[PDB]
């Protein structure tokens, strides 16, 4: 859900 | 197949200044780490750097390599991917910014081919969608063929890599299924391919973020194969100051990263004519940037550390020193004790000056  | 000897730089950025920040780069750097110990690898691992300092971390693993020498580069952070070049991003980077703020992985991978290694592994656990502001065409030399390279991307060229948006202690995806697969004894591309079938089962990704292995290894080297930091991580040694009250006070450090140190104290010894003392650490180097308010804390937990009350001595005060790298001068700080002898009334207190030079990373 929490992209890099 | 035998190494010469196996050397990894693991790189973990977090803390953006103009870029949304990570949470996962922290605990994939950490258990991975310990998992390449297993392995026999001399690891290095570092969190939030910036530019400069990942360049000097690049420079300073470059020197570990020589002929024959397995090395690893594991990178967990913000990057991207332009024209078949990736790119990862220093938690410095200006928003927008471009490619000459960034380090190229390409780049590093000439570098390493040039001390001859035996195996040069990337592991990149980053996003690689392009970036639009990034107009910079610069062709690199063509690489050599040396059949000893491979990449394990943790998501396809123009997709994304995934964290767990408020997960507490849990891995990035990657590093979740890489984690169970890592000490097999098997061929680092054999390893890689069923990491890529395990993710392949990850519900929360598919159609988001697949594992590419890019390989051109035509011998079976393995990061399990036998061997036939040293002033990198240096930690200062326990120590037990005595005041001049009679009251002693144990000082002790834990390495968290090889920039990241877990000082704590707790009181070993009070005189029987002293009723009352509490003992505490202040003064840091500014670089530091030590914030008071996080010092001294009863638990490991609340400095923001990895590291939990098991795996540290208890019944302490804990303070963490994370960006090491910065440390220019001595790591000089001041414990202060505050004492009180039966009869009296009057609160003393007492100081003393330590110096414990520049540890872990911060040797140079």
């Amino acid at each position: 859900v929490r992209p890099r | 197949m035998l190494a010469k000897d196996k050397v990894a730089l693991l790189i973990g950025n977090m803390n953006y200044r103009e870029h949304p920040k990570l949470k996962a780069p922290l605990v994939d750097v950490y258990e991975l780490t310990n998992l390449l110990r297993q392995l026999d690898f001399k690891v290095v691992s570092l969190l939030d750097l910036t530019e400069y300092e990942m360049r000097n971390a690049v420079d300073e693993f470059l020197l570990l390599l020589d002929k024959g020498v397995y090395g690893l580069l594991y990178y967990a952070g913000h990057g991207y991917e332009n024209f078949g070049n990736s790119f990862m991003v220093p938690v410095d980077a200006p928003n927008p910014y471009r490619s000459e703020n960034c380090l190229c992985v390409q780049n590093i991978l000439k570098l390493m081919q040039e001390k001859e290694t035996g195996l040069n592994v990337f592991l990149l656990d980053m996003c690689r969608k392009r970036n639009d502001y990034d107009d910079t065409i610069p062709i690199l030399d063509a690489l050599k063929v040396t059949a000893n390279i491979v990449f394990g991307y943790a998501t396809c060229q123009g997709a994304e890599a995934f964290e767990i948006q408020h997960s507490g202690l849990a891995n990035g995806i990657f590093m979740k299924f890489l984690k169970d697969r890592l000490l097999e004894d098997k061929k680092i591309t054999v390893l890689l391919d069923e990491v890529a079938e395990d993710m392949g089962k990850c519900h929360l990704t598919k159609g988001k973020q697949a594992l590419e292995i890019r390989s051109s290894l035509s011998e079976k080297r393995a990061l399990t194969d036998p061997i036939q930091w040293a002033k990198a991580h240096e930690l200062p040694e326990s120590m037990c100051l005595k005041f001049d009250c009679g009251v002693q006070i144990q000082l002790g450090f834990a390495a968290e990263f090889s920039n990241v140190m877990i000082i704590y104290t707790s009181i070993v010894y009070k005189p029987p004519e002293i009723i009352m003392c509490d003992a505490y650490v202040t003064d840091f180097p500014l670089d530091l940037d030590i914030d008071p308010k996080d010092a001294n804390k009863g638990t490991p937990e609340e400095t923001g550390s990895y590291l939990v009350s098991k795996d540290l001595p208890k019944h302490c005060l804990y303070t963490r020193l994370s960006s090491l790298q910065k440390l220019k001068e001595h790591l000089v700080f001041t414990v202060c004790l505050s004492y009180q002898y039966s009869g009296l009334e009057d609160t003393v207190e007492d100081k003393q000056e330590v110096n414990v030079g520049k540890p872990l990373i911060a040797k140079l």
